[PDB]
């Protein structure tokens, strides 16, 4: 009955911290947040990777569904990631209009196919102390640093186990340069 | 659409020609910790696919850069590695063959 106007409440809050230039929501690396549709218990989300790391300077898109009874459980959060088929025909429609957005995510602790995340805040370190935001948030802090020891993604994990870090970073950086459209 | 993973030791590279990288846009290229990248590109001029090469530390990572990238061909001449017998590791990968024969692809 409730969850609904927390919901909405959370949608005004990050609506109007964007149209601020000087807030500290753009250091955070959020881009942009909003439901789909009507709906409320579906929502979108863009992120700029954190800076000083391989993912800096680049955008993300992430898909948000939100369980009825929330904020007692936790959204399901993943990193929208397409197959090369379907990028490839995205890079097609190259009129640079609003952004360009990477359409792979490869990090320990996403599922390469997925696009799932692997995150403590998520999976039942979660509360209702926790938004849609500061989740946001959480997760571009994982993006700076990975955790190799709770891997979803084996060989991303394994770069770090070596301590090849640049070949973790090269290969960071191939995705984003080849898998990126609007 | 023609996926190709290719490692370069130092030997292998002489089977290498700046006109892959040009030609093919999934030609994706791994090199050994005997080649230094930044003088790779500049010995072949090709500057412009920074992207498309990855340097890689340990022969170790090779493995893991080829599994994570899971490119359709991969073209690879174990014997020229210093690691032996750690074929540890699998068959993960579509269609491995010896770096010699890249001119069939």
């Amino acid at each position: 009955a409730s969850t609904e106007k927390r919901l909405l409440k959370e949608y005004r809050a990050v609506k109007k911290e964007l149209t601020e230039k000087r807030s500290p929501i753009h250091d955070t690396g959020i881009v942009d947040l909003h439901p789909l549709e009507d709906g409320l218990f579906r929502w979108s989300a863009v992120i700029r990777g954190p800076d000083q790391s391989p993912f800096e300077d680049a955008l993300w898109k992430l898909e948000i569904d939100i369980p009825t009874n929330y904020p007692l459980d936790p959204p399901k959060i993943k990193f929208v990631v397409f197959g090369e088929e379907k990028i490839r025909q995205l890079q097609r429609k190259t009129s640079s209009g609003a952004r360009k957005v990477c359409y792979k995510m490869p990090h320990p602790n996403v599922n390469f196919k997925t696009g799932e995340i692997c995150l403590d805040i998520l999976q039942q370190k979660w509360s209702p102390a926790w938004t849609l935001q500061s989740a946001l948030v959480a997760i571009v802090v994982l993006l700076a640093n990975p955790e190799p020891l709770s891997p979803l993604n084996i060989d991303m994990a394994n770069l770090l186990k070596c301590d090849d870090t640049t070949a973790y970073k090269d290969l960071v950086h191939y995705y984003i340069a080849k898998y990126s459209a609007y | 659409g023609q996926s190709v993973s290719l490692v370069l030791t130092q030997k292998d590279l002489d089977f290498f020609s700046a006109a892959y990288l040009n030609e093919y846009p999934n030609l994706t290229v791994i090199l050994h910790p005997s080649v230094d990248k930044s003088e790779f590109l500049s010995r072949f001029n090709v500057q412009r696919n920074s992207h498309q090469v990855i340097q890689v530390r340990t022969e170790e990572s090779i493995f893991h850069v080829l599994k994570q990238l899971s490119s359709n061909i991969n073209l690879i001449t174990l014997g020229n590695l210093e690691m032996s017998a750690n074929e540890v590791e699998t068959f993960h990968l579509d269609k491995f063959l010896t770096n010699v024969h890249e001119v069939d692809r």
